[PDB]
């Protein structure tokens, strides 16, 4: 991709399948309604 | 980086986290959090006073 997906899981499949590809690189896994967003973004823009 | 610093009569506070290692490890990344900001701490980083 050059612009950032945005996945379509109706099954659930894909974000498993997400969670498991990057595991090694220590994805997290948050939403837009949690509060908690703004921290986890800034976090992953200073440290990868 | 290997840092040595002189006058340390003058000592600056600022570096109570660094040499107390007041660190904090969270996603692999060790956060030292001099004065109000975080950093990223290397393992290499070594200070004389």
């Amino acid at each position: 991709f050059n612009r950032y997906p945005l996945i379509i899981d109706p099954s659930g499949q894909a974000t498993e399948f997400i969670m498991n590809e990057y595991k090694d690189r220590k994805i997290t896994r948050t939403s837009f309604l949690d509060d908690a967003f703004r921290k986890n973004l800034e976090s992953a823009l200073r440290f990868g | 980086n290997p840092l040595l610093v002189q006058d340390v009569e003058s000592y600056d506070p600022v570096l109570n986290p660094v040499l107390n290692r007041e660190v904090r490890r969270t996603g692999g990344r060790v956060l030292i959090t001099l004065g109000d900001q975080d950093i990223d701490l290397s393992p290499s980083f070594v200070i004389f006073l």
